[PDB]
Order: structure tokens, then C-alpha cells, then sequence
């Protein structure tokens, strides 16, 4: 009935929504890191070669 | 006790329904409003107390 | 002397409550932001998803 | 339209290549790396469009 | 189970009918509209988040 | 608890309806107009405390 | 699924009906007229940020 | 002495108020300009966006 | 009433035409620095010789 | 159409496989496994299509 209790309730609900979305993505097909890891390693070696020349 | 059990079921359903009816975007905000509304009135009391002290 | 001692006690508790309300206010905003972001992510995942019709 | 899109992406890739290198000369490898990631990104997109064409 | 089978037939027919009723020229386009409609709302959320960060 | 929660849900809903209806650009503009007026009212009142001081 | 598909089919059909009714030459022309007006509105607003800067 | 110190404090409250109102006027106007910019952008995104009338 | 709310309403619409700013943001930063630098330097030595 | 689907699946299988080389170099062992597992599933799918063809 108090504001703080209502807040704790809405807060948990929100955190649960963030968690639902996260899980939903992993089940859907979550790549991200894969692509990211390759682009990181590519820009690295390319800059090295660029600088070398 | 069956009457009390029936009441508990009725209330539990209605409590779940109003929990479902919460809209965090609206509700979270509304809760803050209540906090402010309440504070203002505390401040008025502290206002009087300070004046009386003087 | 009695007035001074008591009006100071009240100030400690107002100050604590002020810290408390402002805490909720700031968290209110960011939580709404987090919630909208998450809600939207779930919506996109459903739309982009190829599973189900 | 596809022909137009292909050329446009090719040109932007060249500008980002130039920028990576100008930035690299001036200094900062991390800045050059960032520019390169965009360079590659546009190069990849361009390749896709080429095949589509 | 005959009731469930009857339902399945009814739904299958109606699903085939609405599949037939699709006009790719209209529908494909409409699907893209939905994609955009949805994105706009995501962008609004990312808009808020970015503002809050600042 | 049932009605206590109902009350919180209701106030938030009401405030949201207000927020929705609320043009924020007129609020801010309208506000500046009133603030300017208040500033002027304070200036006159201050003018009186200055007259008295003199 | 039946109604979900119906909804998609329906929106596409509705958008197509709009597209059909839609004269594209007036849209584009009308658009230039509004864009020019908006440009002017931005110029005035910008003029105010310049006044304030000065 | 009572009137003079009272008036000085009152004068300070007046200056603070005015400063804040000045601040609000500056803020107001940049938001109006930004709002018009947003609207203008939207119109170009409409006309010069995808397909439709 | 909030000025902040007024800003947000605008702030979103601003958002729709892309505002994550991976372009404007990235571009401007190294652009303004690097260009002006190399420009005036190289140019300036050459100019003075002819003057 | 059978041929068209299958041809496609074989290209996608290579994209996972050649991705696995990069993941293995980096030391992304789990990502590399999942990439190989994805390649297997596409290989299984492709086989099923040939028969069908
Ligand atoms: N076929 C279409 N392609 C693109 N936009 C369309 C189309 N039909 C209508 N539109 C309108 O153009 C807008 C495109 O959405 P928007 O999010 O601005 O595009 P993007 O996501 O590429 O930035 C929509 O709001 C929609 O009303």
C-alpha cells in the first residue's frame, strides 16, 4: 500500500522484463560477440599493416 | 473454515488481477508523486517547528 | 533548550527521508528507460523472428 | 538503383580508408582502428551489393 | 477427439483461405511497414536511454 | 491491501492521463509568462520594503 | 495464427488502398511547400538562439 | 538595522529568482528550436524516405 | 509543466531519423583536427617561398 | 526449387566453417564449437535435400 513497496514491486517486474528479453534473444539466435570478435581482430591486423606501409 | 478459504481465493484472484493491471510506467511514476505529496506536508510541519523555535 | 534539542532530531529524520525520496525519483527515470528499451527489444525480436506465423 | 547504391558505398569506403590513414599519420592507433572498422563495414556492405547487382 | 479433429479441419481451411487471400505485392510491402513502425518505437526507447546517460 | 493497491494504480493512471493530455511546450512557455509576472510582483513588493527602509 | 495472419493481410490491403488513392505528384509538391515552411520556422527559432548568444 | 538586513536578504532572493528565470528563458528557446528541427527532419524523412504517395 | 518533459517529447522525435550518431559523432571528431592541421602546414611553407 | 534451397545451405555451411577458423585462432573455443555444430546441422539438412532432389 506504501510507495516503497509498490516501487520494489515495479522494480522487480522491470528487472524481470530485462531478463525476459535477454533470454528471449539467446533462444532466438544471439550472435553479437561472434561478429564483434572478428571485426576487433580484423581492424587490429589491418591497422598494423597500414602503419607498416 | 470453508467460508474463510473461499474469501482467500476471491481476494487472491482480485489481488492478482490488480497486480496485472499495474502499468509500471504509470505506476512507478505515480508512486514517486505520492512520495513528493507526502514530503511537502512533512516540510510544512518542519516549517512551523522552526518558526516556533525562533 | 527543549525546543532546540527536539527540532534537531526532526531535521535528521527529514534529511534521511529526502535522501530516500530522491533515490526513488532518479531510479524512477532510469527504470522507465530500461523498461522501454527492454519492452521494445522484445517487440523487435518477435517481429524479426521467423518462428511462428 | 542497385548500381547507384554499389558505387555510393564504394566511394564512402575510400573516404574512410583515407580518414583512417590521415588519422594514423596524425597519431592514435585506436582512432585509426575505429575508422578501419567502419571502412571494413562499408566494404562488406559494398561486396554484398556487388553480388546482388 | 473428433471435436478437436473437426476444429483442426476448420482452422486448416480458414488458414489456407487467408493464405490464398494474401497479395504479395500488397503484403510484402505491408510487412515492411510493420517493421518500420516497430523500429520507430525502439528508437524512442534508445532515445530516452541515451538522454538519461547524459 | 486490495483497495490500497487499487488506489495507487488509479492515481498513477489518472496522472498518466493528465501527462498525456498535457502539452509540455505550452506548459513551459506559459510558465515563463507567469514567472515573469511574478518577478514583476516581487519587484513592487521589494520596492515597498526599500521605501520603508529609506 | 488465423487472425494474426488476417491482421497482416488487412493492414497491407489498407495501405495499398491508400497507396492507390495517393497522388504521388501532389505528395512530393505539397511536401516541398511544407518543407520550405519548416525551413523558415527553423530560421526564426535559430534567430532567437543567435540573439541569446549575442 | 532590522529593516536593512531584511531588505538585503530579500534583494538577494529577488536576484536569484531573476537569474533562474533568465536561465529558463535561454533553455526554453533552444528547446523550441530543437523541436522545430525535429519536425523538419521528420518531414524530410517522410517525403524523401520510402515508398507511398 | 516540466521543461524536462518538453525536452523529452522533442528528444524522441529527434529520434527516428537516426540519432545514435555513429556517423556525425565519429566524423567530426577526427575530421576537424586532421584536415586543418595537414592543410595549413604543408600549404604555408610553399606559400611563403613564393611570397 | 529443391536445388535452389540446397545450394544455398551449402554456402551457409562454409560461412560457419570459415568463421570457425577465426574463432579457433582467437581462443573462442565455445563459439568455435557452436559454429562447427551449426555447420553439421546445415550438412545434415543439405543431405536430406539432395535425396529429395
Ligand atoms: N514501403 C515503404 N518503405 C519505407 N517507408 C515507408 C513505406 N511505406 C510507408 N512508409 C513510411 O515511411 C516511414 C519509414 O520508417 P522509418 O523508420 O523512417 O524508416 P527507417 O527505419 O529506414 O529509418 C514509416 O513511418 C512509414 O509510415
Amino acid at each position: 500500500s506504501s510507495a516503497t513497496s509498490a516501487f520494489e514491486r515495479m522494480e522487480n517486474k522491470v528487472l524481470d522484463m530485462e531478463a525476459t528479453s535477454q533470454a528471449a534473444g539467446e533462444l532466438a539466435g544471439f550472435g553479437i560477440e561472434n561478429q564483434f570478435a572478428q571485426l576487433e581482430a580484423s581492424s587490429g591486423v589491418e591497422d598494423e599493416l597500414a602503419a607498416l606501409k | 473454515a470453508l467460508f474463510d478459504r473461499l474469501g482467500r481465493v476471491v481476494r487472491a484472484n482480485l489481488n492478482d488481477l490488480v497486480s496485472k493491471a499495474e502499468d509500471p510506467e504509470k505506476v512507478l511514476e505515480q508512486a514517486v508523486i505520492d512520495m513528493q505529496e507526502d514530503l511537502v506536508q512533512l516540510r510544512q510541519a518542519v516549517a512551523r517547528t522552526i518558526a516556533e523555535e525562533k | 533548550a527543549q525546543q532546540r534539542t527536539m527540532s534537531e532530531n526532526l531535521r535528521r529524520n527529514l534529511a534521511a527521508l529526502e535522501a530516500k525520496i530522491s533515490e526513488a525519483k532518479t531510479k524512477k527515470n532510469m527504470l522507465q528507460a530500461r523498461a522501454k528499451a527492454a519492452k521494445a527489444n522484445a517487440e523487435l525480436q518477435q517481429t524479426l523472428g521467423g518462428l511462428g506465423t | 538503383r542497385t548500381e547507384q547504391r554499389l558505387n555510393q558505398d564504394t566511394q564512402e569506403a575510400k573516404k574512410w580508408e583515407d580518414r583512417a590513414k590521415l588519422a594514423l599519420t596524425n597519431g592514435e592507433e585506436n582512432l585509426a582502428r575505429e575508422a578501419l572498422a567502419r571502412k571494413k563495414s562499408l566494404t562488406d556492405t559494398a561486396a554484398a551489393y556487388q553480388t546482388q547487382l
